[PDB]
């Protein structure tokens, strides 16, 4: 499926990504396309700063949902 | 309650505490799968507030969308500013149940933006007491509203100087007994199209609303479209 990363430069980073995927995962994709090293990344999704190791599924984040990149 | 009693009960409400307008890009789906199912899991709709002298912008991107005039009196399950984002409710839950729970109790992103201050991630923002988001030092202007009545007063400082908001964000159940108008834009005539559409589906399920243009923090009549 597909969700959505914005950033405060104005950019939207599309992923394709499964619900059973990691923090750790997303970030690691965001690094893939945008060279941003992970321990730099925090990710908010709802008004809180997403936890790597757990799913995407265990915060609910389904299909074209819209994350926040900021960077630490 | 006719035509003309639901404009009275609107454009009072509008000039007092204000109320809601709801703009859709599909009035037909929001007929028959939002507004028909009311009468015989869309629980929470998305609505603006509006008010006279609240220069309140509406979303309309392309200027072409109707929509519906909803009573001040609809349940509320939060409002926010800037419209911080809310999660859809999760199988499992009772949507009924769902806000204001987790309707987020400040806006993060938006008092991020506006302080700079890192502790903010530190939290949950739907899980958060009025003494924490002192402690953060999360502005006001960023903390959500849950009574109805008090959204004037998060509105106040805008109001008063005259200047342009972009549009609100609440979240409400709204009951076909709320519904007291379509919304209309005067310079698009595929508002106006839609709008006849939705006023004849609604008309024939014994709901004849008035046409309301809605503007700047000024709302009129519509004799017809
Ligand atoms: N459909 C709407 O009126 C609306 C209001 C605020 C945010 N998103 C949608």
């Amino acid at each position: 499926m597909q969700i959505f990363v914005k950033t405060l430069t104005g950019k939207t980073i599309t992923l394709e990504v499964e619900s059973s995927d990691t923090i750790d995962n997303v970030k690691s994709k965001i690094q893939d396309k945008e060279g941003i090293p992970p321990d730099q990344q925090r990710l908010i999704f709802a008004g809180k700063q997403l936890e790597d190791g757990r799913t995407l599924s265990d915060y609910n984040i389904q299909k074209e949902s819209t994350l926040h990149l900021v960077l630490r | 309650s006719n035509r003309q009693e639901k404009l009275a009960q609107l454009m009072r409400q509008f000039e007092s505490g204000g109320l809601y307008l709801r703009t859709v890009s599909d009035h037909r789906d929001e007929f028959e799968n939002t507004f028909m199912p009311k009468l015989d899991e869309r629980y929470w709709s998305s609505a603006t507030f509006i008010q006279q002298g609240l220069n309140g912008k509406v979303h309309d991107p392309h200027a072409d969308r109707t929509g519906l005039i909803i009573s001040a009196d609809a349940r509320l399950g939060g409002f926010s500013t800037f419209d911080a984002a809310t999660a859809n409710v999760p199988s499992g839950l009772e949507p009924s149940q769902y806000f204001p729970g987790q309707f987020p109790k400040f806006d993060m992103m938006g008092a991020y933006q506006a302080t700079w201050n890192e502790d903010i991630f530190s939290v949950d923002a739907t899980a958060v007491s009025e003494q924490q988001m002192d402690e953060l030092g999360i502005p006001d202007e960023y903390r959500s509203v849950f009574d109805f009545d008090r959204i004037q007063e998060k509105m106040a400082q805008p109001r008063l100087a005259g200047r342009e908001v972009e549009p609100t964000a609440a979240k409400i159940c709204y009951q076909p007994k709320d519904v007291l108008g379509i919304y209309v834009d005067v310079d698009s005539p595929a508002s106006q199209s839609k709008a006849r559409e939705l006023q004849q589906a609604m008309r024939e399920q014994g709901f004849d609303l008035p046409f309301i243009a809605y503007r700047g923090g000024a709302a009129q009549e519509l004799a017809s479209v």
